[PDB]
C-alpha cells in the first residue's frame, strides 16, 4: 500500500495508488493512461535523478506521499 | 495545389511564434479537458509560479526536476506534441481530450483509410507500442504528412518538432509505406525493411543508418484513431497561438 504524486512542469498533478514493489514501468504505464504519453517518451524524475525501466520504486527509495516529476520536453533548446 | 502553400505558411507561422513565451506555454500546455484557445498564458504562468513556490523556490525546484526550469522555452516530446497539435487541428467549439479518445486496435491502417471520405481532411493520432512513439498523420482532402517530435530514446533519433516541420512537414509520404509500417506484421519484417520504412517515414534525413531497430518492442501494440477537421478551424486556432506575442 502507498500514495504518490506525479507533477509536470506545468504544475498539473495526478495521484497514483501504488506499492513499493511496483516497477517504474508499471508507473510510466499508468501515466500513459492519464497523460497520454508513451513510457519511452517520458522523463520521470525523483529526488533529481531519471527513473529507469526495470527497477522498482523501492530501488529508488520512493516512499509514501512522495512526488515524481514528469518532464515532457527534449533536453536543451 | 494552392492549399499546400497555405498549410506550410500556417505551420511555419506556428513554429516560429513558439519563440514567444506566451505562445510556447499555450501551445504545449497539458490541460486537455479545455479548448486549447481557452488557455490563458498569465494563468498558466501563475500555476507554474505556484508549483515553484510550493516546492521552496526556483533553485530548489530545479534541484528536484534535476535541472529543469519550468519557465524555460520548451520543445515537446512525442506525446505532448502529438496530443497538442491534435487539439489545435480538430477543435472548433467543443473540447477534445486526446487522453480519453477511443483507439482502433483490430483494424489495419490500410482498411481504415478506405472508409474515410476523400472530400474531408483527417488527422490520425498514432500510438505506436513498437517504437514507443506517438505521432500524427495529416490526411488533407490521397496525400499524407507526418507531424512528430522525438525524445530519442527509441529506434528513432531525437527530433525537435520545429525542425521536423521545417524539413519534412510539407513532404508527402507514401500511402502504401504507411500501410506496411502500420501493420501488425511490421514486427515480423526483415531488419533492413523495417529500417528503411522507419527511415523513409520518420527519420528527418530519410537515412537508414540513423535508425536502430534493436531498440524496438517487437511485442508492442499499434493503436490509432482518426478525426476529421476543418482547415479554416485549424488555421484560426494556429492564429490564436501565433498571435500571443
Amino acid at each position: 500500500p502507498m500514495q504518490i504524486f506525479v507533477k509536470t512542469l506545468t504544475g498539473k498533478t495526478i495521484t497514483l495508488e501504488v506499492e513499493s514493489s511496483d516497477t517504474i514501468d508499471n508507473v510510466k504505464s499508468k501515466i500513459q493512461d492519464k497523460e497520454g504519453i508513451p513510457p519511452d517518451q517520458q522523463r520521470l524524475i525523483f529526488a533529481g535523478k531519471q527513473l529507469e525501466d526495470g527497477r522498482t520504486l523501492s530501488d529508488y527509495n520512493i516512499q509514501k506521499e512522495s512526488t515524481l516529476h514528469l518532464v515532457l520536453r527534449l533536453r536543451g533548446g | 495545389k494552392h492549399r499546400v502553400t497555405l498549410r506550410k505558411a500556417t505551420l511555419a507561422s506556428l513554429m516560429q511564434s513558439l519563440s514567444g513565451e506566451s505562445s510556447n506555454r499555450v501551445m504545449w500546455n497539458d490541460r486537455y479537458d479545455t479548448l486549447l484557445i481557452a488557455r490563458d498564458p498569465r494563468e498558466i504562468k501563475n500555476a507554474i509560479e505556484k508549483s515553484v513556490t510550493d516546492f521552496g523556490g526556483l533553485e530548489n525546484y530545479k534541484e528536484l526536476t534535476g535541472g529543469a526550469d519550468p519557465f524555460a522555452l520548451m520543445t515537446p516530446v512525442a506525446g505532448l506534441s502529438a496530443n497538442n497539435i491534435f487539439k489545435l487541428m480538430t477543435e472548433k467549439d467543443v473540447p477534445i481530450d486526446p487522453t480519453s479518445i477511443e483507439y482502433l486496435e483490430n483494424t489495419s491502417f490500410a482498411e481504415h483509410v478506405n472508409t474515410l471520405d476523400s472530400h474531408k481532411n483527417y488527422v490520425v493520432i498514432v500510438n505506436d507500442g513498437r517504437l514507443g512513439h506517438k505521432f500524427l498523420i495529416d490526411l488533407p482532402a490521397r496525400t499524407a504528412y507526418i507531424i512528430q517530435s522525438d525524445l530519442g530514446g527509441g529506434a528513432l533519433p531525437a527530433v525537435r518538432v520545429e525542425d521536423w516541420i521545417s524539413r519534412r512537414g510539407s513532404d508527402p509520404v507514401s500511402l502504401d509505406e504507411l500501410n506496411q509500417l502500420l501493420s501488425k506484421d511490421f514486427s515480423k519484417m526483415p531488419d533492413d525493411v523495417q529500417t528503411r520504412l522507419l527511415a523513409s517515414i520518420l527519420q528527418i534525413d530519410k537515412d537508414p543508418h540513423k535508425v536502430d531497430i534493436k531498440k524496438l518492442h517487437l511485442d508492442g501494440k499499434l493503436r490509432f484513431a482518426s478525426h476529421e477537421y476543418d482547415f479554416r478551424q485549424f488555421q484560426r486556432n494556429a492564429q490564436y497561438v501565433a498571435g500571443l506575442g
